[PDB]
């Protein structure tokens, strides 16, 4: 939702202090022609509507004219810096490490209220993990859901201001679940593997193995990631990603 | 048309766009796994990837791993380079730093701890490994050896601005112009003020500067009309070195020779070039016209101003016929660019020496104009 | 074998002395497999450069897979990618760190 | 009230009228309103541009590879002939895609 | 620039025309 703060976007805030600035800088040449009027008569070279003071052929019309040719080159490149963002509109996630989330506090998050994904952030020792562990102890209601759909549904209740943390192949999957409002941002925080089991000191341990290092080193097991997570993802990530031709002024 | 398509260019992230575009090339090391992993993958995309590049030339497939980092700080972003995730983890920590990690990785591979097949002491060692990483631990160590021995940041990898606004500096070269027009601004309100308190040599005085302007406005006429040379023609090919150094007719090239290479292609553009000509000698001829009626003033100071006013019609429909000609032979010099100059196409495309001195030549045939009617006041 | 930043040098290498003279990721882990199974190591940089390649003529296993095969070496603990010919003649661990063929760019210029 | 509404259509976006206020209040009154109807103008214009750049920036599709790209426009053959058993048959991964799409239009 | 270049024959002849104008109505007073 934008607003008053956002509508200072296509020119930049070190630049809305410095048009101020410089502004003022120009009055004070044509006080000597005729600092107290001349304020008011470069408001006549702020943009438009001629002012009365005439400097006819003296140094003040460099002074109002220099001015009154810099202040054209703006509005051009403010108008063609707000088509830019009036065309484009990269409406870019706020956050993609973790590390975010124990730095800010708006956007709230959870995990399974059982599982090992619970268990790490009470197991990791790393200052950034123990304080968001710090604040799920404390993140008042309770951020930890009961079932997988439930932090789903939280992350589509809460709009946004509600984070959740589940497994990456399985965040492929369900950004491909429709309605497909949720996403997967940053990467994996820590190294999990699946791995196919075998009792202790089975035979068919080994070759079972052996295939494991062969399937997965010719992308055989790549190209079944494709099939059960692009070939039956229901949103086409380059399919549904490219699906934004809307329309005119907020 | 600037700041959209600016803005509509996206990095690249996935490896499917290097198969998608070709701006920016992409290679591996000359032998290696990561160079047969294109060779193996059968998937359409890898394939392709293989296919541009044995058939991306020249050799993007560099010798040293350094090469590659080098490649692509060489060519500044339109070579791209594949390597290993942890060791990209690594160099983009090593200084400059002017390189950096996009997408995922293409496939799996995974660092094992490697022991005589069937060695006893294989097994703890292998359990180490399922104890350590997961404590945290080798977590920990990766914070060691790539962040706290990593020399860029340790987490400024996402201090930078992603989709920011306008600049400031490209506000600041038209400050200079500001801050130093008021400069000048100063020197005219303090001299004016003693030209108020200080103060038929006024309109003859400067009248004879009018004729002086002009001479200097016939001099620089005529030294663009032999340009020693228009453009640096350079077809450096590192065959061998060639240097062009084309006049405005004479296509001079340079171990010193000289040719004409007058009237290129096309008819159309001809047809411009034999009206180049009609514009190019209007502005001399009416540059005498504008001597004559002030050779006339000479004998009034041995009609008058009406004359001297006449004058003054023809010195500005001299230089406004070569207004057109400045502009007839730069556009023509334009068209023949992209024509792809026949045998003399210039990499240093930069305009000769004597037309900056032929902008001299109007602004002495406006000068003059300026000051012949400060005495048709009186 | 030399890595940066699995095994480096010291600045001090001439005055330190055998595992000492070898810093690195890999010399962190080998005090910890120390740590959990109990034994003296000796850090040792593979001569010919190599990780273990296996030849196509002579079928010898140059690089650190040949110091295990042949009995030079005792265990290997280094960036060692695992390979299915690698695991037919000498046995790997699980993998510690998992990666892959990422994409080395340049980062947008401040001009 | 009686001439003012005139003296506003100086203000109303250009044409600088004649009825100065130099020092008093009516500055801010004659300045304000005039900084207000700038900013409805800039971003008329900077809309207007976002208007006929992409209706010339969508390129009317001619291959069905588009349609396994795009989703907006839907597609679809008849409920029984050979050409719905085209997309069934081929084993193109683009006419396939289309046929993964169709039994889920 | 040839997009601007087109726009100089009704600029040149637009001044040309114009001296047409100035030098008649001397004669017209
Ligand atoms: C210039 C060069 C160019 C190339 C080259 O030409 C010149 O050609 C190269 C050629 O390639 C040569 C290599 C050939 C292969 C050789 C292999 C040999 O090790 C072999 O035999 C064992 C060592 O002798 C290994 O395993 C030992 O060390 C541990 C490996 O992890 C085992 O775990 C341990 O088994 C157990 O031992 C008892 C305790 O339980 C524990 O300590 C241990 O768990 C083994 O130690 C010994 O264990 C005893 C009981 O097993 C036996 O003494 C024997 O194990 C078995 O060894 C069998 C071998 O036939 C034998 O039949 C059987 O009865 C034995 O029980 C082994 O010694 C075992 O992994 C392997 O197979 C190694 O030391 C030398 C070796 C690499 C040779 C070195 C020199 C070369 C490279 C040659 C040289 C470079």
């Amino acid at each position: 939702k934008p607003g008053v703060f956002s509508f200072l976007d296509p020119l930049a805030y070190e630049i809305w202090m410095c048009i101020v600035f410089a502004y003022i800088g120009v009055s004070v040449v044509l006080f000597l022609v005729s600092i107290f009027n001349s304020l008011w008569f470069s408001l006549g070279a702020f943009m438009q509507q001629g002012c009365d003071i005439s400097p006819r052929s003296l140094s003040g019309r460099i002074v109002g004219g220099v001015w009154w040719f810099f202040t054209l080159i703006i509005i051009s490149s403010y108008t063609a810096n707000l088509a830019a963002f009036l065309t484009v509109e990269r409406m870019v996630s706020p956050i993609e490490s973790a590390e975010d989330l124990s730095k800010q506090t708006e956007i709230a998050y959870g995990t399974l209220d059982s599982g090992s994904t619970k268990e790490f952030f009470r197991r990791s020792k790393i200052a950034v993990f123990d304080k968001m562990w710090t604040y799920m102890r404390s993140a008042e209601p309770s951020v930890f859901v009961r079932t997988t759909a439930e932090g789903v549904a939280r992350v589509r209740k809460s709009k946004g201001k509600y984070a959740y943390l589940l497994e990456s192949t399985m965040n492929e999957y369900i950004e491909q679940r429709k309605p497909c409002d949720t996403m997967k941002v940053g990467g994996n925080l820590d190294s999990k593997g699946y791995g196919i089991a075998t009792p202790k000191g089975s035979s068919l341990g080994t070759p079972v193995n052996l295939a494991v290092l062969k399937l997965s080193e010719q992308g055989v097991l790549d190209k079944l990631k494709n099939k059960w997570w692009y070939d039956k993802g229901e949103c086409g990530a380059k399919d549904s990603g490219s699906k934004e031709k809307t329309s005119a002024l907020s | 048309a600037f700041l959209t398509v600016e803005r509509m260019v996206s990095p690249i992230e996935s490896a499917e766009d290097l198969s998608k575009q070709t701006e920016i090339a992409y290679g591996t090391l000359d032998s290696g796994s990561t160079k047969e992993f294109f060779r193996r993958s059968k998937i359409a995309v890898f394939d392709k990837m293989w296919t541009y590049m044995r058939s991306a030339e020249p050799s993007v497939f560099v010798r040293t791993t350094a090469e590659g980092v080098a490649r692509v700080r060489k060519s500044k972003g339109k070579y791209a380079y594949l390597l290993e995730s942890t060791m990209n983890e690594y160099i983009e920590q090593r200084k400059p730093c002017d390189t950096m990690k996009v997408g995922g990785n293409l496939d799996s591979k995974g660092y094992g701890i490697a022991t005589p097949k069937g060695s006893s002491l294989g097994t703890p060692v292998n359990l180490a490994v399922l104890k350590l990483s997961e404590q945290g631990v080798l977590d920990k160590l990766k914070n060691k050896w790539w962040y706290d021995k990593g020399e860029c940041g340790a987490k400024d990898s996402g201090s930078k601005e992603k989709t920011s606004a306008l600049s400031l500096s490209n506000v600041a070269g038209v400050f200079y112009i500001l801050v130093g027009g008021l400069g000048l601004a100063m020197l005219v309100a303090l001299i004016e003020f003693c030209y108020k308190s200080r103060a038929k040599t006024s309109r003859r005085g400067r009248a004879l500067l009018a004729v002086a302007l002009n001479l200097l406005a016939l001099l620089f006429a005529t030294t663009a009309f032999l340009t020693t040379y228009w453009c640096q023609g350079t077809q450096r090919v590192p065959f061998q070195l060639r240097r062009f150094h084309t006049g405005i007719w004479y296509s001079c090239e340079e171990g010193e020779k000289c040719r004409s290479f007058i009237d290129l292609a096309p008819a159309s553009e001809k047809g411009v070039l034999w009206l180049s000509v009609v514009s190019e000698v209007l502005y001399i001829l009416l540059l005498v016209v504008g001597f004559s009626l002030m050779c006339l003033e000479l004998l009034h100071s041995s009609d008058g101003l009406k004359l001297n006013a006449f004058a003054a019609v023809f010195t500005v429909l001299s230089g406004l016929l070569g207004m057109v000609a400045h502009m007839m032979y730069t556009q023509v010099f334009q068209v023949t660019v992209s024509l792809g100059p026949e045998d003399w196409r210039p990499h240093s495309w930069d305009y000769g020496w004597s037309f900056c001195l032929a902008w001299g030549s109007f602004t002495c045939c406006m000068a003059a104009s300026v000051t012949t009617l400060n005495s048709y006041t009186k | 074998i030399l890595e940066s930043p699995y095994v480096m040098m010291k600045k001090n290498h001439e005055m330190l002395e055998g595992n000492e003279r070898y810093e690195g990721y890999c010399v962190d882990l080998a005090a910890e497999i120390a740590k959990h199974c109990g034994f003296k190591y000796k850090l040792t940089i593979v001569g010919d450069g190599k990780y273990g390649a296996r030849d196509a003529d002579t079928k010898i296993w140059n690089g650190m897979v040949g110091e295990l095969v042949y009995g030079k070496a005792d265990i290997a603990i280094a960036p060692l990618t695992i390979t299915l010919v690698r695991e037919e003649v000498i046995d790997f661990s699980k993998p510690f760190m998992s990666l892959g063929i990422s994409i080395m760019i340049k980062k947008p210029q401040k001009s």
